[PDB]
């Protein structure tokens, strides 16, 4: 559904994956940073592209980014 | 008044202390001299 | 409003609601029609008559040639 | 287990913290670093528990706030006692009321603003006030300004002892927690102390002070040469020639012969004819009555002495088989909890306040309040939106008690737990009463609206098309008129005018109060104001509701009250705070209080308020307008907005040209909050980086960097001009159109 | 100029000002002669009379209404309606604006340059107020040493 | 690598808060396969409410 | 990393119902199940709306948003010490094992997953959309 | 409450006013509704004599209409109100 982007300026911070309520993001290794770890996006159809993510990145600009597009029912939040 | 006076160096403070002086002069001005359109000089 | 162009309410179209009452079907009734009936507030009747329409019947052709006109379009 | 605990000296007196602005929060402490922090520097200012976690100094910061603003109300009361006594003309008002308007504030000739002195009466000029305050002096037996004088230095000292006192209680002898969590004790002082001595306190101003003097001023006596009000505590003989009952001299109060105090205290009821206010007979029995009731309801509780109630037994024992453990936990909720405790306070203090609105128009207590129109329009529309006001807040502290001092430990089944458990029963039930009522009567006015612009007048909903007459009002206003007779004897007449027991009081010309009748009209109003009402309680009680989680956030609790959003996810969860549910219930509180006193008042313009010639006739203001006008829009906006705004717009060049601009610029002020409310934070941001660009190219950068307001903060600035500018224009209408009819 | 007769020669000018001090006059006729509210009003009509004394003595222009129009073109008989009191108000405006930069540019060569801003430095604000008396002669002395204007490459500029 | 640690530097990166704006380098990562090692402190903070952020030697010039 | 298996023996906490709980999207589409180890009975906040008894032993919490999981997981992480794992369960009875799917959680780094959605690029060296006209890709996916 | 035997009962598949009951009319009454309700059953039949059968039955009370029965068809019965500036 939404797709969600990690670029290579990220430090490794993981506050992006503890921001995230739907647990689309999580810690990879890497080797670009000091932290030795890059965030990724596997689980991107549970995203409801809420950018909790953004809202929690210190890097400038931002590293990950979400990009709303086709929503589903993942992505819409219901329970109806 | 080395923090007395850096209350009264405030924002909010001197912005009343200047807009209290200022239209205190501008209605002084508007009495002695008041109905001004036209500026003689 | 070809005979008087100042003193007649120029007429859009006529009115068909069934949710009129007697008073606003006396009421719309204007520009000496025969029922209830919108004022033309377009200018189209000034357009019409400065550019060479004076009859129904020439009203009726131009519509009837604009209907060929967009569907040749 | 209850007593004093306070401590000595918790923070000293200092101004090194005056001059750290965001002392209070660890955010602001740092200092300031972009625009916003000035406004998080007011938005968290008196925010005590963001500052710190304890309760204690939240408390004693919350007890000398009260101190502060009790020190604020009576300096406020000390200028409008002074202005009584320097700037009015309330002994020349004093003299003869019926001509002269009352007027308290004198502005100074500067540029061309001395246009507002106008001529109110009396040799006087200066601004009509429509407050109130010369009716109730009075009422309280006020005949000089060296009174008034007296007590403007009165409270000018109380509220120097108010600040001495605030001043006292955060930084000499501070209370600690389990002082203020003695709430059996504070209600017992409250009821009894508060409540109790006060109405008896009042009670005996109303025996020995206001009742002479206002009897003499029932009987045309010059107020100069009436006697002062202590002659008639000290000659008791000139006391007793007005009431013969009090040359027995408290005999038959220790005796039990009660019935002997007839002359004075009584049950009479309705207004007094001469001034159009009810009788302070009345109102000295209904003081000694309500005191020797909250005297007696505040012995109730259980403090120390043994005997009393502890409250935590009263509510565990409050259980039922529809609930289960219900009411427990609930005292732990409201003695470690300020925000629920004040969502409380908050609703009867604003469900009182429109109590007192419509007592007041409808009882009026003080002598020629019903007669000045001005008085009684501005009293009603004060209160109702001071009321309106409050119960928003009381939402508003519901839900932060929801998201900052709700611990689900502490409440598992009670009857809150269960509200939570089921709050989709309550929101849908609430959104289908409130569009059932917004179909049943703004679909009745619309319907209204189509058939009399359709030339049908049969098909409507009027007094002669379709009736829809409210047969239990105008059966509950036949109970409450035909009730001296069987169900209430002892009364001489009946409660209030309004009711239908006749007695057209005529006062000075002018109609005080007369049987307002109910029809169509006034059903489709009230159903228009159940409406309204329904729909504010369905935002707010959605707020409180639905600030722990949702259906769409279930971690909102954690996100706080004032935040703006979670994101665009989910579709989009704009606005989904608690907050945003207080910001959107302001405007419905706005849409029902103003449809309120726009009823108030044309209802009073046309079926009460006007003029008695002679032989009994009574010509209203807009007479007899009420009931086939206010039942459609275009009536609304045309006879009332548009017919009573002829006043408003053509004040200019007169004593009321302050309304005209502030009408004009009240529509200002709502026209600048729809830049606010419509418009969002980024926009606003990027045009603020163009600015800052054009200030880099000169270098006038400021180290502060310019940011636009919060998205909280954007829609707070555009619902606080939305009711500034809309809440005004309808204060300017009010006060210019009732002023000039009046 | 503009079809517009002189405000002293108007008979539209000298209607308004009978009917203003009737208005005033009538105002009057309720109140005692001595009392305190008629000192108002009769200070109200000799601070009328004295305006429209001054109006017509100005060399202001009236139209058909009665009222006193501006000529903003720069005419040289009206340099006072918008010319003179602009450049007194754009002396007064640049000293605003002159004291407000020169302030900033004295505080972020500071410690902590945002709070000077919150809190307002007195003794540096006041040495500076006093200089922005002398403000085009300063102003366009910075324009000709380069010193007013930033060079774009030290200007936070926005990505295209 | 790196210009110097404790250096004022500017900005060339388009797509930062502090593009064309003068900071001061903190810290340098010698370390390799490290794509943007100077760590450069900013007296004005981003929207974010940050100072910290991370440049490769490519997007900054010595000033 | 063996996923854990869906037992269907371990019991509820002790609630009372709620309004905010499984709708037809439950019966049509998904729900979720979140499945915890206690050491006690305690009281948790219910991320439909209410509180909750939970068991002294293993728990199971039937959810209708993986959102509403997380909201209850990170609830029971940092106020109770407790480890935690959620399903997702499809009508036709297929339960598909969600998180943690290493077996460790995302927020600590582990050396088996793998790097997707990452760009070796920045935000200013993605590609203009003027060049990216009429294509399948995008700005952001190349 | 999970069981991995029945999807149903653990998920809210319930009929929760539903009964099993399989009748409680009679013949004689269930005979003469399906015998008349007999062609109205199939959608794609139904959706065309509706929409065919319902414009033509708007039509026909609209023009048949008389002057008391409908005020449009009546027309004016009084004397045009002139505006003003003689239009
Ligand atoms: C930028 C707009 C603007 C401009 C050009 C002026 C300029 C003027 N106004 Mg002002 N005025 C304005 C906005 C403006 N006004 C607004 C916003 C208000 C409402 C608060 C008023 C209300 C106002 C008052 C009440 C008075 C002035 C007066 C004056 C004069 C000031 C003379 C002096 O020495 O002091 C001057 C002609 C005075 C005057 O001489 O009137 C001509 C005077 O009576 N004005
Ligand atoms: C002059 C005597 C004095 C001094 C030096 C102190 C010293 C202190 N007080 Mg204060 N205090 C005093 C009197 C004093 N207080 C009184 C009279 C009260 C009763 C209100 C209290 C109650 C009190 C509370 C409850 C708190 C303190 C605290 C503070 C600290 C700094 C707060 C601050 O920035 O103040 C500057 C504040 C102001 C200038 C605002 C004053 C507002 C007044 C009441 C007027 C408001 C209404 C006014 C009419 C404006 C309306 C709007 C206008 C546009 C019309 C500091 C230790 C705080 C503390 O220690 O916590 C960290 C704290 O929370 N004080
Ligand atoms: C019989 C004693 C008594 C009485 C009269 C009151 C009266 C009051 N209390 Mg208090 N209170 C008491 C005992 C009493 N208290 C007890 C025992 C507790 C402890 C459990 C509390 C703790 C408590 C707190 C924590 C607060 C109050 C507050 C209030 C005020 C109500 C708010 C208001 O605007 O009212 C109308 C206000 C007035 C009429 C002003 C009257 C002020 C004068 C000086 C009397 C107050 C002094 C004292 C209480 C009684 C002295 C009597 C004296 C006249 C002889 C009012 C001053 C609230 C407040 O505003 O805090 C300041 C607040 O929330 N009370
Ligand atoms: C708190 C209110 C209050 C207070 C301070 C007073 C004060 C007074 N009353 Mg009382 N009184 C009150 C309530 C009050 N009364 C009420 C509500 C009633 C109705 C029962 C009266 C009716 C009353 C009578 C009938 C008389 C007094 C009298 C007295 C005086 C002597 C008793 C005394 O001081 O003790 C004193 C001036 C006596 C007096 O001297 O009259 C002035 C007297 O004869 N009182
Ligand atoms: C008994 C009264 C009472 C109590 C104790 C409080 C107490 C509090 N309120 Mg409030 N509340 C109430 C009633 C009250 N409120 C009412 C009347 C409303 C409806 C408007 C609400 C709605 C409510 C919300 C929506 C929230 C609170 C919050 C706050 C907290 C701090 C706010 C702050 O720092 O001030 C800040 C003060 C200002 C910004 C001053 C602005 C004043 C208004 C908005 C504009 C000016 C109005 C003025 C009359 C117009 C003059 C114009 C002229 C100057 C040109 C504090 C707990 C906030 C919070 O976080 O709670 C924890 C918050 O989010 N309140
Ligand atoms: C005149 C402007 C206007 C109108 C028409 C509406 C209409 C609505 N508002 Mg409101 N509201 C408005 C302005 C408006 N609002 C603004 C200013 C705000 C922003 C603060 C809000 C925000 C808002 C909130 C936040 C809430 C409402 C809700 C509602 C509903 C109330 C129930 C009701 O009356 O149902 C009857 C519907 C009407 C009367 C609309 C007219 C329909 C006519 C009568 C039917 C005939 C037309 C016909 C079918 C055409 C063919 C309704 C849909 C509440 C809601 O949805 O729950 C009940 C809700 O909670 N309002
Ligand atoms: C310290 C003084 C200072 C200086 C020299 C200027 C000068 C500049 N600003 Mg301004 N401005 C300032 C203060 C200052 N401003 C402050 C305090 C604010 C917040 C109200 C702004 C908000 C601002 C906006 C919204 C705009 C400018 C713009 C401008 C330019 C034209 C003047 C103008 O639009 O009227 C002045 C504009 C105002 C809104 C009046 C604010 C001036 C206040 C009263 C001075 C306060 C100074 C005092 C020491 C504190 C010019 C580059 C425009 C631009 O982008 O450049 C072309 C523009 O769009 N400024
Ligand atoms: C009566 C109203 C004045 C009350 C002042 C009380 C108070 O703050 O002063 C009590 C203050 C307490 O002194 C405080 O000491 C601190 C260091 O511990 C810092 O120096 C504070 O600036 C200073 O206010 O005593 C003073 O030194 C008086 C000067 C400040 C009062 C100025 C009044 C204006
Ligand atoms: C107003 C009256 C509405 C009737 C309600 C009333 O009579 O309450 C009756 C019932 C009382 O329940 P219990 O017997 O559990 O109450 C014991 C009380 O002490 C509550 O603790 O209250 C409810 O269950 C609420 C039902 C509201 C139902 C929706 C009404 C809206
Ligand atoms: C000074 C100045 C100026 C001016 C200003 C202007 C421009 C104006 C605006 C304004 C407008 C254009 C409007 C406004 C309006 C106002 C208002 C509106 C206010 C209000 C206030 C208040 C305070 C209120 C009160 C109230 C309340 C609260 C409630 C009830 C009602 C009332 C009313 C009583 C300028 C800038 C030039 C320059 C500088 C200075
Ligand atoms: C206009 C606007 C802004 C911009 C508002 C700003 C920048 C507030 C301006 C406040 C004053 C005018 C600037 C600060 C004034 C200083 C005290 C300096 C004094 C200068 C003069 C006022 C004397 C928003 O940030 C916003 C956010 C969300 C929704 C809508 C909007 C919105 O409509
Ligand atoms: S929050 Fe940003 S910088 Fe931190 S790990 Fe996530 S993407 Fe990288």
């Amino acid at each position: 559904a939404h797709s969600v982007k990690i670029y290579d300026t990220c430090i490794g911070c993981t506050q992006c994956v503890r921001a995230c309520p739907t647990d689309v993001l999580e810690m990879v290794p890497w080797d670009g940073c000091k932290a030795s770890q890059i965030a990724s996006a596997p689980r991107t159809e549970d995203c409801v592209g809420c950018k909790r993510c953004e809202s929690a990145c210190p890097t400038d600009f931002l590293s990950v980014r979400v990009y709303l597009g086709a929503e589903t029912t993942r992505s819409m939040g219901l329970a109806y | 008044m080395q923090d007395v006076k850096t209350y009264l160096s405030t924002a909010p403070v001197l912005a009343t202390l200047w807009f209290g002086f200022l239209a205190g002069l501008l209605i002084e001005i508007n009495r002695f001299f008041p109905d001004a359109l036209v500026l003689p000089l | 409003w070809g005979q008087d162009p100042l003193h007649v309410r120029p007429i859009a179209h006529a009115i068909w609601d069934p949710h009129f009452g007697q008073p606003a079907v006396e009421a719309f009734t204007r520009g000496g029609a025969s029922g209830p009936v919108n004022i033309a507030y377009s200018g189209v009747y000034q357009w019409w008559y400065t550019i060479g329409l004076r009859t129904n019947q020439d009203l009726y052709g131009g519509s009837i040639f604009l209907l060929f006109v967009s569907a040749l379009f | 287990e209850v007593k004093i605990m306070v401590e000595k000296d918790p923070v000293k007196t200092s101004f090194e913290k005056w001059a750290k602005p965001g002392h209070f929060s660890r955010t602001l402490a740092k200092g300031p670093n972009t625009t916003t922090w000035i406004w998080n520097l007011h938005a968290d200012a008196h925010d005590f528990d963001s500052h710190t976690n304890d309760l204690e100094e939240i408390s004693r910061k919350v007890f000398s706030a009260h101190f502060g603003q009790l020190a604020v109300i009576f300096i406020w009361l000390s200028g409008m006692y002074f202005h009584g006594a320097r700037f009015s003309n309330y002994e020349a008002w004093l003299s003869d009321p019926t001509h002269i308007k009352p007027s308290a504030q004198v502005v100074w000739p500067i540029v061309g603003q001395k246009i507002l002195n106008g001529d109110v009466g009396g040799g006087f000029q200066g601004i009509q006030i429509t407050s109130g305050f010369f009716q109730l002096w009075r009422a309280s037996g006020i005949t000089s300004e060296l009174q008034l004088y007296t007590t403007a230095i009165g409270g000018l000292i109380f509220a120097a002892l108010m600040l001495f006192a605030g001043w006292f209680h955060y930084h000499k002898a501070a209370p600690k927690l389990a002082w203020f969590q003695n709430v059996e004790s504070m209600l017992n002082h409250h009821l009894a102390g508060l409540l109790g001595l006060g109405s008896l306190a009042w009670a005996g101003h109303q025996v020995h002070v206001s009742l002479p003097i206002n009897r003499l001023l029932d009987a045309g006596v010059d107020p100069k040469e009436i006697p002062l009000p202590h002659e008639f505590i000290l000659n008791r003989d000139l006391l007793a020639q007005l009431y013969p009952s009090f040359s027995k001299g408290l005999t038959p109060f220790f005796t039990l012969n009660w019935s002997e105090y007839s002359d004075f205290l009584t049950f009479r009821g309705g207004l007094n004819p001469v001034t159009g206010g009810l009788w302070l007979t009345d109102t000295a029995h209904h003081h000694l009555a309500i005191a020797v009731l909250f005297l007696v309801a505040g012995h109730m509780y259980r403090t120390n002495f043994g005997i009393g109630h502890s409250m935590k037994e009263i509510l565990e024992a409050h259980k039922g088989p529809f609930t289960g453990e219900g009411h427990k936990g609930l005292y732990e909720i409201l003695t470690t909890s300020w925000h629920a405790q004040l969502a409380i306070n908050l609703a009867m203090l604003g469900s009182l306040t429109i109590i007192v609105a419509h007592h007041m128009y409808a009882m009026p207590p003080y002598p020629y309040l019903a007669t000045d129109y001005a008085t009684q329009l501005s009293l009603f529309t004060h209160h109702m939106w001071i009321g309106g006001f409050l119960v928003v807040g009381a939402a508003a502290h519901a839900a932060i008690f929801m998201v900052r001092d709700y611990d689900p430990t502490t409440q598992y089944n009670n009857l809150l737990d269960r509200v939570l458990r089921h709050r989709d029963a309550i929101i849908s039930h609430l959104n289908w009463v409130c569009i059932f009522l917004g179909f049943h009567s703004f679909g009745l006015y619309i319907h209204n609206d189509t058939m009399s612009a359709l030339g049908r007048p049969q098909d409507m909903f009027s007094d002669t098309a379709i009736q829809l007459q409210p047969v239990f009002a105008q059966w509950i206003q036949n109970t409450h008129a035909l009730a001296p007779s069987l169900t209430a004897p002892n009364a001489t007449a009946s409660t209030s005018l309004t009711w239908g027991g006749g007695d057209l009081v005529a006062v000075g010309g002018k109609v005080a109060l007369l049987p307002i009748p109910l029809g169509t009209a006034d059903f489709l109003v009230h159903h228009i104001h159940a409406f309204t009402i329904h729909v504010t309680v369905l935002i707010l009680l959605k707020g409180v509701l639905f600030a722990r989680s949702s259906r769409l956030i279930p971690d909102k609790a954690n996100l706080g009250f004032r935040f703006p959003c979670d994101g665009p996810g989910r579709g989009g969860t704009c606005q989904v705070s608690a907050w945003d549910h207080v910001f959107l219930g302001l405007f419905w509180m706005y849409n029902a209080i103003s449809v309120v006193i726009f009823h108030f008042s044309w209802k009073m313009q046309s079926d009460v308020w006007g003029s008695i010639s002679d032989q009994g006739v009574v010509t209203h203001i807009t007479g007899g307008n009420f009931a086939q006008s206010s039942i459609t829009i275009n009536g609304w906006l045309r006879d009332f907005l548009w017919a009573q705004a002829s006043q408003v717009i053509q004040s200019y060049g007169s004593s009321l040209s302050a309304y005209g601009l502030l009408f004009l610029g009240a529509h200002f002020v709502w026209a600048f909050s729809l830049m606010f409310l419509f418009s969002g934070r980024g926009y606003w941001q990027e045009l603020i980086e163009s600015i800052v660009w054009a200030h880099n190219k000169l270098k006038v950068a400021p180290a502060i960097q310019p940011r636009a307001l919060s998205i909280v903060q954007g829609r707070a600035v555009g619902v606080a001009h939305y009711l500034l500018g809309g809440i005004a224009t309808t204060w300017a209408f009010f006060l210019a159109r009732i002023i000039s009819v009046g | 100029v503009a079809g517009l007769t002189p405000c002293k020669e108007s008979k539209g000018f000298a209607k308004r000002q009978k009917q203003e001090i009737k208005k005033l006059e009538g105002r009057l006729k309720l109140y005692a002669p001595d009392s305190a509210p008629a000192l108002a009003i009769n200070a109200t009509i000799e601070k009328t009379k004295r305006r429209f004394e001054f109006y017509g003595n100005q060399g202001l222009l009236c139209g058909t209404d009665g009222l006193p129009h501006l000529i903003v073109d720069g005419d040289q008989a009206h340099l006072g309606e918008f010319v003179y009191p602009g450049l007194v108000f754009l002396y007064i405006a640049g000293w605003i604006g002159w004291v407000g930069r020169a302030y900033l540019i004295d505080v972020r060569t500071s410690k902590k340059p945002t709070e000077k801003e919150i809190i307002i430095d007195v003794p540096l604000a006041l040495r500076i107020m006093s200089k922005g008396l002398t403000w085009p002669v300063a102003a366009i002395g910075e324009l000709r040493s380069g010193k007013l204007v930033e060079k774009s490459s030290n200007i936070t500029v926005s990505p295209r | 690598i790196g210009p110097k640690r404790g250096s004022i530097v500017k900005v060339l990166r388009r797509e930062s808060y502090w593009f064309n704006d003068t900071g001061k380098v903190v810290a340098v990562d010698q370390a390799p396969g490290v794509r943007y090692p100077v760590v450069v402190r900013f007296d004005k903070v981003n929207y974010a409410g940050v100072s910290t952020n991370n440049y490769s030697p490519d997007e900054l010039e010595q000033s | 990393f063996t996923p854990p298996t869906l037992n269907a023996d371990t019991p509820a906490p002790i609630f009372g119902g709620s309004t905010g709980g499984l709708l037809r999207k439950a019966q049509v589409e998904e729900f979720y199940v979140i499945t915890w180890e206690s050491p006690k009975e305690q009281i948790f906040e219910m991320p439909t709306g209410g509180a909750a008894i939970m068991r002294s032993g293993p728990n199971l919490l039937k959810l209708a948003r993986k959102e509403q999981c997380l909201a209850l997981g990170a609830r029971l992480r940092t106020k109770f010490k407790i480890q935690y794992q959620f399903y997702r369960v499809f009508p036709n009875g297929e339960v598909q094992y969600l998180h943690p799917k290493d077996g460790v959680y995302p927020e600590k780094v582990n050396a088996g997953r793998t790097a997707v959605g990452v760009n070796n690029r920045s935000i200013g060296q993605n590609a203009n959309p003027a060049e990216l006209k009429f294509a399948h890709k995008q700005a952001y996916d190349l | 409450y999970f069981d991995l035997g029945e999807i149903d009962n653990t998920t809210g598949n319930w009929d929760l006013y539903g009964n099993d009951d399989p009748n409680r009319y009679n013949g004689f009454q269930n005979k003469f509704f399906e015998t008349f309700a007999g062609a109205f059953t199939k959608r794609g039949l139904l959706l065309k004599f509706l929409v065919l059968g319902g414009a033509t039955t708007i039509g026909y009370l609209g023009s048949t209409s008389s002057g008391d029965l409908l005020a449009i068809k009546n027309g004016p019965k009084q004397a045009p109100i002139m505006g003003p500036r003689g239009r």
